[PDB]
């Protein structure tokens, strides 16, 4: 405040990293490997982390990359784990892996429901492929029967 | 949008 | 709730039902969500934790 | 095919926004890393400089 007061540091440091207390953990969806690490890489499109995450996960087949708001075990970070640790850079991501409708089939792993930022023109679409005709599938399914 | 305090 | 302005409403928890004992040390995490109909499938629009 | 915005980067190939039904929730969100810090990229770039 006044310069009668014993400083801490030069005047153009504004930011310092104390002691063990300034690692914080990547959120989920976001995952870092490197030892010395900097930013949260966000999540490979069709892949989920947890908290931790020094690597991600693919989406098993029937199940494609999306949010999972309504379903039993969601998987997005909370507000506590982004907002109030790193402010607005890093927000919260979709890391949940959903089950194909009925009479759809997903053969591959790591898929996710491709976006669409101009929602009045063009609406989000799920990479579900449908049965052929003569093919049933129940749900969630890899192949159809 | 909707402004929480908890 | 009541009517939303940009003023916050008044407490919404200040009742007396609206209370815990933990059983456990730690960290609890305390989450709040904000639905628009009382049924189960309505859609969540806000939480905090 | 979009590009990535300045300062992010993406080196995989076959990438997509990753879609949320539930937009009240969670925004959708693109899988475009961020550059580290002391490198910066320019535009739509496979790697920071």
């Amino acid at each position: 405040a006044k310069y009668s007061i014993d400083p801490t540091t030069y005047h153009f440091v504004t930011h310092l990293a104390m002691g063990p207390e300034s690692c914080k953990k990547c959120p989920k969806g976001y995952f870092q490997p490197n030892i010395a690490g900097t930013v949260c890489l966000p999540c490979p499109s069709g892949f989920v982390s947890t908290s931790g995450a020094t690597g991600c996960t693919a989406c098993s087949e029937g199940t494609y990359h999306t949010d999972g708001v309504g379903t039993t075990t969601p998987g997005e970070a909370t507000s506590l784990d982004t907002t109030d640790t790193f402010g607005s850079i890093y927000p919260i991501i979709p890391n949940t892996c959903r089950q194909c409708p009925a009479n759809t089939y997903l053969p591959l792993r790591g898929q996710a429901a491709i976006a669409s930022m101009n929602l009045a023109a063009v609406s989000s679409a799920t990479p579900c492929r449908p049965c052929e005709d003569g093919t049933w599938s129940k749900a969630g399914a890899a192949g159809c029967q | 949008t909707y402004t929480l305090t908890l | 709730t009541g009517a939303l302005s940009t003023t916050p409403t008044a407490n919404l928890v200040s009742a007396g039902t609206y209370t815990v004992t933990y059983a456990s040390i730690g960290t609890k995490f305390v989450t709040l969500r904000l639905y628009d109909s009382a049924v189960a499938p309505g859609v969540l629009l806000a939480s905090k934790t």
